[PDB]
DNA sequence: CAGGAGAAGGAGC
DNA sequence: GCTCCTTCTCCTTCCTCTCGA
RNA sequence: UCGAGAGGA
C-alpha cells in the first residue's frame, strides 16, 4: 500500500510559445519530465498526474474567467505562475513487504527488478548462512523450487545515482 | 642614485634642500617637431603644488 | 544576458545582520594559521594564505569544491584570533557603553524608571505610534508603587499597540518612515547623551571611574577622587585589556535585554534574538577567497601582507602564552615579571593594531616617513577610486563604440552614420523563426566581413559557435539546419540566436560626456556610410551636446535585447526631444549655413 | 504542509485586500508613453520567441514592426498592472485603453 | 526616484509624498508650449480638431461633472475678489483638487481657465466675424486640450528638476556685474 | 610613424646564469610558415608587411625544444624600418642578447585628421 | 561617507526593501520609475 | 546542470498525503494509456508491470 | 541594459534558507551521479545527525575532502551583478551578514 | 592650501 | 544643574599615452 | 597594482 495521492503547490515557467495552449504547455514543459524520477520535496517516484489547477493573479476572478493573468518576468518572455496538482506518488519508507520480478538468478548477487521500476541489489553479507549459491537457481531451507515472483523488505533510499537504490534483507 | 633621481623625477632628500615640492622636477624631452624640442628648454613656473591649489591668483 | 534561459527566483529585500564566531565556525572550511603562502617550488602551501580549499588556483584545483578554476566561486577562511579584539567599526558604541555603564550592579548608571520609560517609548517607535508616544509622559502618580507604575506604562503601551493592530493601522511587521526615524534618531542621541553625565550610580549610589581614550586602542583609567574613594568605602593612569571590558559589557547586556532590545532594533523583532557583546567584539577574522585576493599577472596582494602580519603576531602570541604556561607559577615568579609580562603589555596593542590596519586603517602606529601606507578594506570603498561610485554606479560595458564625429547634413536627423569598422564588429543576437529566415540564411552566408552577415551562432544548449575560422562551405552548409529544431526535452522550446551584425534596421544610443542634463544622450536609427572611420550625425543633434567639430569623441552604445530598441525608439529616440524641460524651448534647428541660405532664398529678389 | 498552506492564505489576503474590482478604478485610460513602450517591447519578445502572429504580415522581418502593426487592431493579449503605491493594483488590458 | 504616481501625486520611491499635484496643474513643461496662445489655437481651428479627436473620446471620459462644479468656483471666485487672503478665507475646493484631471473632462486649472475666459472676454469680435466659429466650441476645444497635455504618471520628475538647474548653472561667467552694495550670486549662493 | 620595440631576452637570468634561450632556429620540426618574415637567424628582414599577429622575432630555446616567437604587438601594418643588434658592455661572454627594431607606419591624410 | 552609514545601518539591522533607484542598481532587479512602475500580464484561452 | 523551464523551481506540499484504493487506481491510470494513443512512452511501458499487479 | 546587463552579469545562486550568496558550493558525488548545489550554514555535519524514529538517505551530500554533510538544500538561482559578491566578501570581512530575502517562499 | 560645520568635556556661571 | 572654548572629525569630469617601481 | 608627467574635449 504504497500508491498515495499528494497535492503539491509548485511553481512553473510557461513558455511564449504556449501562450495560447498553457495547459498542455506546462503538461510537456515540467510535469511530463517528472515522470518516474525522485524528487527532494517529496521524497518519492511520481507515477501519474492529475488536476492541474493554475491559480490566477487576479484576486477577484473566478473558476470560469478564464483570463487567467500570468506574470511576465521585467527581463525575459516567460511567465511564472503558481499551480496546484495532485501526483500519485509511490514510495516506500522502512521495510515495505511487496513482490517482486527476476530476470536471471545468480551466485553472488541476486538481483531484484522491483516491477520493472528500479533496483534491489542484495550485497555479499547480506546474504544469510544458510543461502548459498549453487551453479542460476537458489536451493533455500526450504529445498523446492518457489514461484519467479518474490516478497522484500526495504532498507534504505539512496538517490545520489542515477537511479533510486533500495536495499533489502530478508530475515 | 643621481640616474634614479633623473629617471623618475622622486627627490629623495636629507634635508628637503629649501623648497616645497617632493616630485616632479625632470620633463622628458619629447621630439615631435622642433617646436615642442625648443619649447622645452624655455618652459619655466611656479610649481606643482599650486596647480591644486583653487586661489587663482 | 540571456533570453533562453529565464531568471526563476527574485531578490525583494536586503537585511543587514552580523557574523559571530559560533556561525563562523560551522560556516567556513579552512582555518589560516600559517605565514608559509608559497614555497621556495611556489607550490600553495596548505595553512596558508593561498590554500587550497579557499578556491582553485591556476594549475591546481579547489580542495574544498573540486572544480577548475572557471567555475570555482572560492570559499572564505577563518583566523581564529588568540584575544576577542575590538572591532573598528562599532567601537565609539562600545566606548559609550562601556563609559555609561555601573560595573557593580551590572546595569546602567541612570536609575530603571527613566531606562522603562525609554524602552516603551522606543517600543511605541517601532509601529509608528507617535499618537502614543507622547501621551505616555501624561502617567505619572517609593518602593514599590514605581512597580505599579512601570505596570501601567506596560499594559498602556501593548493595549495601545494591540489597538493599532487591531484596524488598520499598521501592519504585522511595523511601518518605518522618515518621520519615525528622525523621531527615532532624536531619543536615542538624546538617550546617550543623558547617560554620559550621571556619574553617581542610581541604584547604588556607588562609583565607577572615568575612561579615557590615547588614539584608538589605549583607555586609560583616571583615578578616582578622594570623596568618591570615601563614599564607596562607607556604602560598603591603567591601561585596560579588551578580555576584562568583554566580559564587563557581557555582564552588563545579558542583564539588559530590555532596553537593548528596542535600541538595537528599529523593527519589531520576530524572532527575538539576544543581545550579546559578541556582536562588537572580533574572535575570527574572515579572510576572502582565492579570486579576490589573487596577484597581477608581479606584485602579490598587499591584502596578504597585513594577513601575514596578523598571523606572525598570532604565533608569536602562540609561542608566548602557551608556553609560558606550561612553565611553573612558582619558577616564573618576581624577575621573570618586569620582562616577560613587560611584552604581553606589547604584544596586544600588535594584534589589535594590526586588525586595526586591516580594517580602519587611519587609525594606525606612526613611522618614518616613506612611500604610500597600505589600504584597508575601508579604504576600498569610500571614494571615486572605491567600490561603489567606480564599479557599482560606473561600469565599463561591452557593446560600445567609440570614434571621432563628422559632419553629414545628407542623413537625416534621426540617423547616424556607421563606418564599415563598427558595422563589421558589433553584433546583434536575433533569433530564427520562419519570418526571419531569409535575412539570417543569407547572413550566414555572408558570413563574418560580408555585410549584412553574421559573427556567431547560439546553440540551444547555449554553445558560442564561432564563424571566424570556417571556410565557405562551412558557412553554407550551416544555413540549411538553422530551421529544423532538436528533438531534446529541455529545448524544444528554444531557437538558435545568430549573432547578425549591425545594418540598417537597429538604432543605437548616443552619449556625449559629461552628460549635464538629460538632452545630451539620445537614441538614432542606422545607417551603415561606405569606408570611412568616423561616426557622423546632422546638425540638429549639435546644439544639444554642446558639440562643435574640432575633435570631439561620442560613444555609440549598442543595446542588445528588444527592449531597450524598443525604447531607443519611443522613449529616448530623437523625435520626442524636441523641447528640452528646463523652459519647455526648442534647442534643436539647422545651424550656421542655412541661416544665412534662408535668409537669400526667403528674399523678394530670388527668381 | 499546515503552516505553507496557513502561509499562503495569509499572502494571497493580504494581495486580495490590495486589488481594486472594475467599479473603482481611478486611472486615466490614456496610455502613457511608458506603457506603449513596455507593451510593444513585451509583444516583440513574445513574437520573437514563436507566438501565434494575429496579423497578416507583409514581408517584415522587424518584430518590433509587427507588433506596431498588431496594436492597429488591438490584437495584443496583454494586461497593464498599474501600481499605485501601495500595491493597491489594477488591471486595464490593452483592448480597454485610449491608445495614444 | 521622485516621481509621478496613478493618483498625479509627487511621491517619492516608499511613499513619502512630496507634492499632491505637479507644479500646480499636472502639466507637462514640454507640452504647455500654444497652450496659453489662445490667439494662435483659434486659428489653426481644424487641424486641432483632426489631431485631437473628440468624438472618439466620449465614453471613457465623465464630462459634465467637474464642468458643473467649475463655474461655481468661479462664480465664488470673483464673488469674493477684494478682500485680502487672510480675509479670503476658504469655502470649497478648488477644481483640479477634487475632481482629477485626466478622467474628468473640465477639471482645469484655475489660472488657465481664468486666462481663457478674459481672452474670451476681450475678443468677442475676433470670434463673431472672422469665420464663424463658436466661443463654446473654442472654450471645449481648449477643455481638451488642457487634459492631453497632462504629465504622464511615471515620469520621473525628481532628475529632470535637478538637472534643470545643475546645468544652467554651467553658462554663470564668474565675472560679476555687481557695483553700483552686493549679494551673493551664482553658483555660491545657488550652493549657499 | 617610426616606433621602436626593444626586444631581449636577458628578464630571467641573474649571477652568471647560462643562456637558456638563444636566438635563431633549432634541429626539430617548425612550421615551416615563417620563413616569410623571418630571417634563418630569427630576425625579420628589412621592409616586409606585417600584420597583427605575424612574427617579429624568433628564438629558439635551449630547455623544452621550442622555437618560441615573438608576435607583433598592435595592429597598425608596419614595415621593418631596421634590425640593431647591440652587444654587452661586459666582456661578451655572453652571445646576443638585445635587438631593438624599429617599424615604419603610413599616415595618409583621413577623415578625421586634426589640420 | 560610507562606514559610518553603515555603523548606523547595522547597529539597527536595518531592513531595506529595495525601493531607491541606487539599491535597484546595486541589486539589479528594475527600477521604479519610468518603465517599471507596473507589470505586464498575459491574457490565455482556455 | 538543469535550468529554470525544465523541472519547477519551488516545490512545497499543501496536505498531508493520503492513500487510494485498488480499485480507485484505474479511474485514470487506466484511461491514460486510452487516451494517449521514453520519457512518455518508457513511462507507461513500465507502468504496465506496476500499477496491474494492486 | 547599460549597468547590469553587459558588464557583470552572474546568475548567481542563493540558499533560500539562510539567505547568502558566498556559500553554496557544489557537491562532489560518487561516479555514475549527478552534482548539486548545497548550502554551508544550514547543513550540518554527519557525525552530528546521528544525535536522537530513522533518518532517510536524502539531505546526505558529500564534499570535495571527503567531509560529509547533511541538510543545506533549498538554494535557487537568482540573477546579481558580480560586484555584489564582491560587497559581501568585502563586507565579511567586517563582521557584517547580509540577508537576502527572496521570494517564491 | 580650504572651510566651515556638528559633537563632546571640563573651566567657569 | 548649566553653559562656552577649545579640540575631534569630517568630507569633493570623461578619454589617450609613457615612465618606473 | 600605485605615483609622476604629457595631451584632447
Ligand atoms: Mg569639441
Ligand atoms: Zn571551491
Ligand atoms: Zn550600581
Ligand atoms: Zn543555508
Amino acid at each position: 500500500n504504497c500508491i498515495v495521492r499528494v497535492p503539491i503547490a509548485l511553481y512553473v515557467s510557461l513558455a511564449p510559445m504556449y501562450l495560447e495552449n498553457p495547459l498542455q504547455g506546462v503538461m510537456k514543459q515540467h510535469l511530463n519530465p517528472l515522470v518516474m524520477k525522485y524528487n527532494n520535496k517529496v521524497g518519492g517516484v511520481v507515477l501519474g498526474y492529475e488536476g492541474l489547477k493554475i491559480l490566477d493573479a487576479d484576486p477577484l476572478s473566478k473558476e470560469d474567467t478564464s483570463e487567467k493573468l500570468i506574470k511576465i518576468t521585467p527581463d525575459t518572455p516567460f511567465g511564472f505562475t503558481w499551480c496546484h496538482v495532485n501526483l500519485y506518488v509511490w514510495q516506500p519508507q522502512v521495510g515495505d513487504v511487496l513482490e517482486g520480478y527476476i530476470f536471471i538468478q545468480s551466485a553472488s548477487h541476486i538481483g531484484l527488478l522491483i516491477h520493472d521500476a528500479f533496483n534491489a541489489s542484495i550485497k555479499k553479507n547480506n546474504i544469510p548462512v544458510d543461502w548459498t549459491f549453487v551453479h542460476g537457481h537458489w536451493v533455500d531451507s526450504n529445498g523446492e523450487p518457489i514461484d519467479g515472483k518474490l516478497r522484500f523488505t526495504v532498507r534504505n533510499v539512496h538517490t545520489t545515482g542515477r537511479v533510486v537504490s533500495v536495499d533489502g534483507t530478508l530475515i | 642614485k643621481m640616474q634614479y633621481f633623473l629617471s623618475t623625477g622622486n627627490l629623495v632628500s636629507q634635508s628637503g634642500l629649501d623648497l616645497q615640492q617632493v616630485s616632479g622636477y625632470t620633463v622628458v624631452a619629447e621630439k615631435i617637431n622642433f617646436y615642442r624640442f625648443i619649447s622645452h628648454f624655455r618652459m619655466v613656473h611656479r610649481g606643482s603644488f599650486f596647480a591644486q591649489l583653487k586661489t587663482t591668483t | 544576458m540571456d533570453i533562453s534561459k529565464p531568471v526563476g527566483s527574485e531578490i525583494t529585500s536586503v537585511d543587514f545582520g552580523i557574523l559571530t564566531a559560533k556561525e563562523i565556525r560551522n560556516l567556513s572550511a579552512k582555518q589560516i594559521t600559517n605565514p608559509t603562502v608559497l614555497d621556495n617550488l611556489g607550490h600553495p602551501v596548505s595553512g596558508g594564505l593561498y590554500d587550497l580549499a579557499l578556491g582553485a588556483f591556476l594549475r591546481n584545483l579547489c580542495s574544498t569544491c573540486g572544480l577548475d578554476e572557471k567555475f570555482c566561486p572560492g570559499h572564505q577562511g577563518h583566523i581564529e584570533l588568540p584575544v576577542p579584539c575590538y572591532n573598528p567599526l562599532f567601537f565609539n558604541q562600545l566606548y559609550i557603553y562601556l563609559r555609561a555603564s555601573c560595573l557593580f550592579c551590572h546595569h546602567f548608571r541612570l536609575k530603571s524608571v527613566e531606562v522603562h520609560r525609554y524602552a516603551c517609548k522606543l517600543r511605541l517607535l517601532q509601529y509608528g505610534l507617535i499618537d502614543e508616544s507622547y501621551k505616555l509622559d501624561e502617567i505619572t502618580l517609593s518602593s514599590t508603587l514605581l512597580n505599579e507604575l512601570k505596570s501601567k506604562r506596560s499594559e498602556y503601551v501593548d493595549m495601545a499597540i494591540a489597538k493599532a493592530l487591531s484596524d488598520g493601522r499598521t501592519t504585522e511587521r511595523g511601518s518605518f518612515t522618515a518621520t519615525v526615524n528622525d523621531e527615532r534618531k532624536k531619543l536615542v542621541h538624546e538617550f546617550h547623551k543623558k547617560l554620559l553625565s550621571r556619574g553617581k550610580c542610581d541604584n547604588c549610589g556607588m562609583f565607577s571611574p572615568k575612561f579615557r581614550k590615547d588614539g584608538f586602542t589605549k583607555i586609560f583609567e583616571t583615578a578616582l577622587n578622594e570623596k568618591q574613594i570615601t563614599n564607596n568605602r562607607v556604602k560598603g593612569s591603567t591601561y585596560i585589556l579588551s578580555t576584562e571590558v568583554k566580559n564587563i559589557l557581557d555582564t552588563v547586556f545579558r542583564k539588559e535585554q530590555c532596553v537593548l532590545q528596542y535600541v538595537f532594533h528599529s523593527r519589531p523583532n520576530l524572532s527575538r534574538k539576544l543581545v550579546k557583546a559578541d556582536s562588537f567584539f572580533m574572535d575570527v577574522l574572515v579572510v576572502p577567497p582565492t579570486r579576490f585576493r589573487l596577484p597581477s599577472k608581479v606584485h602579490e596582494n598587499s591584502q596578504n601582507q597585513l594577513l601575514s602580519k596578523v598571523l606572525t603576531t598570532s604565533l608569536l602570541i602562540r609561542d608566548l602564552n602557551d608556553d609560558l604556561s606550561k612553565l611553573q607559577k612558582d619558577k616564573v615568579s618576581l624577575e621573570d615579571r618586569r620582562v616577560i609580562f613587560s611584552r604581553l603589555m606589547n604584544a596586544f596593542v600588535t594584534i589589535q593594531n594590526d586588525v586595526n590596519a586591516f580594517i580602519d586603517s587611519t587609525k594606525a602606529q606612526g613611522r618614518t616617513s616613506g612611500k604610500v601606507p597600505i589600504p584597508g578594506v575601508k579604504q576600498a570603498l569610500e571614494k571615486k577610486e572605491g567600490l561603489f561610485r567606480k564599479h557599482m554606479m560606473g561600469k565599463r560595458v561591452n557593446y560600445a563604440a567609440r570614434s571621432v564625429i563628422s559632419p553629414d547634413p545628407n542623413i537625416e536627423t534621426n540617423e547616424i552614420g556607421v563606418p564599415p569598422v563598427f558595422a563589421v564588429k558589433l553584433t546583434y543576437p536575433e533569433p530564427v523563426t520562419a519570418y526571419n529566415i531569409a535575412e539570417l540564411r543569407q547572413a550566414v552566408i555572408n558570413g563574418p566581413d560580408k555585410w549584412p552577415g553574421a559573427t556567431q551562432i547560439q546553440n540551444e544548449d547555449g554553445s558560442l559557435v564561432s564563424l571566424i575560422g570556417m571556410s565557405v562551405e562551412q558557412r553554407k552548409a550551416l544555413a540549411n539546419q538553422l530551421l529544423t529544431p532538436s528533438s531534446n526535452v529541455s529545448t524544444h522550446t528554444l531557437n538558435k540566436k545568430v549573432y547578425r551584425h549591425i545594418k540598417n534596421r537597429d538604432v543605437v544610443l548616443m552619449n556625449r560626456q559629461p552628460t549635464l542634463h538629460k538632452a545630451s544622450m539620445m537614441g538614432h536609427k542606422v545607417r551603415v556610410l561606405p569606408n570611412e572611420k568616423t561616426l557622423r550625425l546632422h546638425y540638429a543633434n549639435t546644439g544639444a551636446y554642446n558639440a562643435d567639430f574640432d575633435g570631439d569623441e561620442m560613444n555609440m552604445h549598442f543595446p542588445q535585447n528588444e527592449n531597450a530598441r524598443a525604447e531607443a525608439l519611443n522613449l529616448a529616440n530623437t523625435d520626442s526631444q524636441y523641447l528640452t524641460p528646463t523652459s519647455g524651448s526648442p534647442v534643436r534647428g539647422l545651424i550656421q549655413d542655412h541661416i544665412s541660405a534662408g535668409v537669400w532664398l526667403t528674399s523678394k529678389d530670388s527668381f | 504542509p499546515e503552516d505553507f498552506q496557513q502561509h499562503e492564505q495569509i499572502r494571497r489576503k493580504t494581495l486580495k485586500e490590495k486589488a481594486i474590482p472594475k467599479d473603482q478604478r481611478a486611472t486615466t485610460p490614456y496610455m502613457t508613453k511608458y506603457e506603449r513602450a513596455r507593451i510593444l517591447g513585451t509583444r516583440a519578445l513574445q513574437i520573437s520567441m514563436n507566438a501565434p502572429v494575429f496579423v497578416d504580415l507583409e514581408g517584415e522581418t522587424d518584430p518590433l514592426r509587427i507588433a506596431m502593426k498588431e496594436l492597429a487592431e488591438k490584437k495584443i493579449p496583454l494586461v497593464i498592472r498599474r501600481y499605485l503605491p501601495d500595491g493597491s493594483f489594477e488591471d486595464w488590458s490593452v483592448e480597454e485603453l485610449i491608445v495614444d | 526616484g521622485v516621481h509621478v504616481s496613478y493618483d498625479n501625486s509627487i511621491r517619492d520611491a516608499d511613499g513619502t509624498l512630496v507634492q499632491f499635484m505637479y507644479g500646480g496643474d499636472a502639466i507637462d513643461i514640454t507640452k504647455e508650449s500654444h497652450m496659453t496662445q489662445f490667439e494662435f489655437c483659434l486659428d489653426n481651428y481644424y487641424a486641432l480638431l483632426k489631431k485631437y479627436n473628440p468624438s472618439a473620446l466620449i465614453e471613457h471620459l465623465d464630462v459634465e461633472s467637474a464642468l458643473k462644479y467649475s463655474k461655481k468656483t468661479l462664480k465664488y471666485r470673483k464673488k469674493h475678489s477684494k478682500e485680502p487672503h487672510y480675509k479670503q478665507s476658504v469655502k470649497y475646493d478648488p477644481v483640479l483638487a477634487k475632481y482629477n484631471p485626466a478622467k474628468y473632462l473640465g477639471s482645469v486649472s484655475e489660472n488657465f481657465q481664468d486666462k481663457l475666459e478674459s481672452f474670451l472676454d476681450k475678443n468677442s469680435k475676433l470670434f463673431k466675424s472672422s469665420d464663424g466659429v463658436n466661443e463654446k466650441k473654442f472654450r471645449a476645444l481648449m477643455q481638451l486640450k488642457y487634459m492631453r497635455s497632462l504629465i504622464n504618471p511615471g515620469e520621473a520628475v525628481g532628475i529632470i528638476a535637478s538637472q534643470s538647474v545643475g546645468e544652467p548653472s554651467t553658462q554663470m561667467t564668474l565675472n560679476t556685474f555687481h557695483f553700483a552694495a552686493n549679494v551673493t550670486l551664482g553658483i555660491p549662493r545657488l550652493r549657499e | 610613424m617610426y616606433k621602436t620595440e626593444k626586444v631581449d631576452l636577458a628578464l630571467n637570468r641573474n649571477r652568471g646564469d647560462p643562456i637558456t634561450q638563444h636566438f635563431g632556429f633549432g634541429n626539430d620540426e617548425w612550421p615551416k610558415e615563417w620563413l616569410e618574415k623571418l630571417d634563418e637567424d630569427g630576425l625579420p628582414y628589412i621592409g616586409t608587411y606585417v600584420e597583427e599577429g605575424d612574427p617579429i622575432c624568433a628564438y629558439f630555446d635551449d630547455t623544452l625544444n621550442k622555437t618560441k616567437i615573438k608576435t607583433y604587438h598592435s595592429s597598425e601594418p608596419a614595415y621593418i624600418e631596421e634590425v640593431n643588434l647591440i652587444g654587452d658592455e661586459s666582456n661578451k661572454f655572453q652571445e646576443l642578447q638585445t635587438v631593438s627594431i624599429k617599424y615604419r607606419i603610413r599616415r595618409t591624410p583621413q577623415i578625421g585628421d586634426k589640420f | 561617507t560610507t562606514c559610518q552609514f553603515l555603523t548606523k545601518a547595522v547597529l539597527d539591522n536595518e531592513r531595506e526593501q529595495l525601493d531607491s533607484p541606487s539599491a535597484r542598481i546595486v541589486v539589479g532587479k528594475l527600477n521604479n520609475v519610468g518603465t517599471g512602475s507596473f507589470d505586464v500580464l498575459a491574457k490565455v484561452p482556455n | 546542470t538543469a535550468t529554470t523551464l525544465n523541472t519547477p523551481v519551488v516545490i512545497h506540499a499543501t496536505q498531508l498525503p493520503q492513500h487510494v484504493s485498488t480499485d480507485e487506481v484505474l479511474q485514470f491510470l487506466e484511461s491514460f494509456i486510452d487516451e494517449k494513443e521514453t520519457n512518455l512512452s518508457s513511462s507507461i511501458s513500465q507502468l504496465k508491470r506496476i500499477q496491474r499487479d494492486f | 541594459d547599460r549597468l547590469l546587463n553587459s558588464s557583470d552579469y552572474t546568475q548567481a545562486s542563493v540558499c533560500r534558507e539562510c539567505g547568502s550568496i558566498l556559500t553554496t558550493q557544489q557537491s562532489v558525488p560518487r561516479i555514475g551521479s549527478i552534482s548539486t548545489v548545497c548550502c554551508r550554514r544550514c547543513s550540518m555535519r554527519f557525525e552530528d545527525a546521528k544525535k536522537l524514529i530513522f533518518i532517510d538517505d536524502s539531505q546526505i551530500w558529500e564534499d570535495g575532502q571527503g567531509n560529509k554533510f547533511v541538510g543545506g538544500n533549498e538554494t535557487t538561482t537568482v540573477a546579481i551583478p558580480f560586484v555584489l559578491k564582491y560587497l559581501d566578501s568585502e563586507l565579511s570581512a567586517m563582521g557584517i551578514r547580509l540577508r537576502y530575502n527572496v521570494e517564491p517562499k
